[PDB]
């Protein structure tokens, strides 16, 4: 609503914020450990790092996506301080539904449900 | 136009509470930081607290943490400075100073200041003028005083008709000021010269013609 | 935590001089560092901030510089508004004021121009008498009055001006008050300008 | 939104709010006492967090009902009674143990049951106090100047349960018990009965006030404050 000029931050401008996540619900079933992906670091007018897309097996304890999208916090933000601590030093995976579909066997997805 | 009124001469018998007003006009006390700092008299500057008057925010040094309770009314676009049990060292000017978190330049506007005296009583003054005897002059300059005695407490002002008006002097539990104007020959004694001293703090108006 | 020493307390130089005020910091306040200027009777005016940036309306002839733990702040081309108390300032960590710097104009010359007023009758009315002498105009600040009520009797009060911005001068006024004076009264100011105490009268 | 640097805390903190709890509706019917689960001070072994242990019980009449903070023994594991408000502070909230009155062999605890629960966040806000399980340093790069002491990132969030509407209901309609999940059929053992309810959608408060001086003028050392609950049930059966 009002962010007037003029305005400059200092050295040190970071506050104690908390938020709540997405809602996500969603179980898929298969005799294969689930494909998910995630955005990393790839390999010039920009400094930007590239980007690129990476496939991975979804493991127990992964974080799924909360809005931020799905990415490697820990490598494409380096300053520890753009996303919440629990993701922020970890990797965020969304599951490749359209590569686990694709596949000739289909051994990843018998059956699947999602409500983001 | 960023003004800072500040209330001015509060004297408390020791040991009450105080508490100071200080009210912007030209810009919202909600947007900005108020900043309070103490000055004692032949001492240096001491930053006494900072409020945040969107949220009650208070940030103390940890000296004042205890007889220091700023408050701020975003309604009034006042903010206060409120000091419990005063004593003798409490004494001492008070500043009200503006800051800004978005553009951090420390301190943008302060107030003129309020001037904190702790005592158990207070007196009108009292004026004799000050005029020359035989008198040289050979035609050239002559200068005249007024002698403001016995009073309680600051301030008195002290106005002419380069004139120097020198600091008050306190002693016995009394104060003494003086000022004095230099006139030629040509203007006294054809051009009535009246020193008026005023005393605010006994309702004091007392005109002295030489 | 942050303590602010500033060197030195005073100074003193003529019109068109530079000066210069230093002020070390207790830890690193990663050059957040202001400078102030304050005149009596006024509040604080803020000449700059972070080291080196001037605020507007602040004449070029004011400077800063410094990092780290030490600091410096330079006033060039003197002019009488100047004189005035200078203090720094942190504010990385919360605030801590140093101990200010009194700067005074160096100028040569000033005389006091005495003139003595004895008692008012409406002061012997009242009970007193108060003498009193006029010090007008007179340089440096350090002068000396001596009452003496023939031949040296010796309740003295001294009021020293600050140094006016119109003129680089000081002026001091000597009260003596006495009750029941009979014996006829008459002071002599020691100053740095003549040889022999310059001495105003009366009989 | 805003809660910049730096933090300066006091010894005592706290404030006077409020806040309203999740919605929950539920009915459960048995010939068997509802079996309820809440978590509670167990013994076990290091930080001094306390050992969480997860206890069953029969949920009696008068038991509060999860309110959005969890089913916990607010009475033992936050012993400074004043993180959650006084109705539960020093009470235990049980939520019931679907999962093993429907894995029971007989199935004689549920014969029949419904349940509406919902709840959004309304407040973010954190603990004052000291932070137990300091932020690992890994997290964050740590601050200088006012950022140099860390704020407490103990946050915990206020309920608040939207909206009540007629048309989610679940009550002033009649169920038939025509053929249950489980192997008691609806057979009342022992010529008794249990319904187990939760009702948040008719959690009004009603508001007293007496008046002990009266004056012309308002004053507020006049009047006395009061708060009172009421509930309003009618149970009808049909047995073959």
């Amino acid at each position: 609503t009002s962010n007037r000029y003029p305005a400059q931050p200092g050295s040190d401008n970071r506050e104690c914020l908390s938020m709540d996540y997405k809602q996500t619900q969603l179980c898929l079933i298969g005799c294969k450990p689930p494909t998910g992906e995630h955005w990393g670091k790839g390999v010039a007018a920009t400094d930007c790092p590239p980007l690129e897309l990476f496939n991975s097996i979804i493991e127990d304890g992964d974080m799924v996506d909360t809005g931020f999208g799905c990415m490697d916090f820990g490598t494409l933000q380096a300053n520890k301080s753009d996303v919440p601590i629990d993701i922020c030093n970890s990797t965020c995976k969304y599951p490749d539904y359209l590569k686990m579909a694709s596949e000739p066997y289909g051994d990843s997805l018998f059956f699947f449900l999602r409500r983001e | 136009e960023v003004q800072l009124q500040q209330s001015g001469a509060e004297l408390v018998r020791p040991g009450a509470l105080v508490k100071l007003s200080c009210k912007a006009s030209g810009f919202n006390i909600k947007d900005y930081y108020m900043h309070w700092v103490k000055q004692r008299p032949e001492q240096g500057l001491e930053w006494i607290g900072w409020i945040d008057p969107e949220n009650g925010k208070t940030i103390y040094d940890p000296r004042f943490r205890g007889k220091a309770s700023i408050t701020a009314d975003t309604s009034s676009n006042t903010a206060y400075l409120q000091l419990s049990s005063l004593t003798s060292e409490d004494a001492a000017v008070y500043y009200c100073a503006t800051s800004n978190y978005r553009y951090d330049r420390s301190f943008d506007y302060w107030g003129q200041g309020t001037t904190l005296t702790v005592s158990a009583k207070t007196t009108p003054p009292s004026v004799y003028p000050l005029a020359p005897g035989c008198g040289d002059t050979t035609g050239s300059s002559v200068t005249s005083g007024c002698l403001v005695k016995g009073y309680f407490p600051e301030p008195v002002t002290v106005t002419w008709n380069s004139v120097h008006t020198f600091p008050a002097l306190l002693q016995s539990g009394l104060y003494t000021m003086s000022s004095s104007v230099t006139v030629p020959s040509s203007t006294w004694p054809s051009q009535t010269v009246t020193c008026s001293v005023a005393h605010p703090a006994s309702s004091t108006t007392v005109d002295k013609k030489l | 935590d942050i303590q602010m020493t500033q060197s030195p307390s005073s100074l003193f130089a003529s019109l068109g001089g530079k000066v210069t005020i230093t002020c070390k910091a207790s830890q690193d306040i990663n050059k957040y560092i202001a400078w102030f200027q304050h005149k009596p009777g006024k509040g604080p005016r803020l000449l700059i901030h972070y080291t080196f940036t001037l605020q507007p309306g602040i004449p070029s002839r004011f400077s800063g510089s410094g990092s780290g733990r030490d600091y410096s702040f330079s006033i060039s081309n003197l002019e009488p508004e100047d004189i005035a108390t200078y203090y720094c300032l942190q504010y990385h960590n919360l605030y801590t004021f140093g101990g200010g710097t009194k700067l005074e104009i160096k100028r040569a010359d000033a005389a006091p121009t005495v003139s003595i007023f004895p008692p008012s009758s409406e002061q012997l009315t009242s009970g007193g008498a108060s003498v009193v002498c006029f010090l007008n105009n007179f340089y440096p600040k350090d002068i000396n009055v001596k009452w003496k009520i023939d031949g040296s009797e010796r309740g003295v009060l001294n009021s020293w001006t600050d140094q006016d911005s119109k003129d680089s001068t000081y002026s001091m006024s000597s009260t003596l008050t006495l009750t029941k004076d009979e014996y006829e009264r008459h002071c002599e100011a020691t100053h740095k300008t003549s040889t022999s105490p310059i001495v105003k009268s009366f009989n | 939104t805003s809660n910049r640097y730096p933090a300066q805390p006091g010894s005592d903190n706290r404030e006077c709010l409020s806040m309203d709890y999740k919605q929950t509706q539920l009915c459960l019917i048995g010939c068997k006492p509802p079996t309820g689960e809440h978590w509670g001070k167990g013994v076990a072994s290091a930080t001094d967090c306390p050992p969480l242990e997860l206890f069953n019980s029969i949920i009696e009449d008068g038991d509060m009902v999860d309110t959005g903070f969890g089913c916990m023994d607010f009475g033992t594991l936050q012993a400074n009674k004043s993180d959650v408000p006084i109705d539960i502070c020093n009470s235990t909230c049980k939520y019931p143990d679907y999962l093993k009155m429907a894995s029971e062999p007989y199935g004689d605890s549920l014969f029949f049951f419904l349940r509406r629960e919902q709840m959004f966040v309304r407040h973010f806000f954190n603990r004052a106090g000291k932070l137990g399980e300091a932020v690992p340093d890994d997290l964050y790069i740590k601050g200088s100047g006012n950022t140099a002491v860390i704020q407490s990132s103990a946050f915990f969030p206020t309920p608040s349960g939207s909206i009540v509407t007629s048309e989610s209901q679940l009550f002033n309609k009649p169920y038939w018990l025509q053929r249950a999940q489980g192997h008691n059929n609806g057979i009342c053992w022992g010529n008794q009965l249990f319904v187990t309810v939760v009702d948040t959608t008719r959690s009004t408060n009603m508001t007293l006030c007496t008046e002990v001086t009266k004056e012309g003028t308002y004053k507020n050392d006049n009047f006395k404050e009061y708060v009172r609950h009421v509930e309003e049930y009618d149970l009808q059966f049909v047995f073959q």
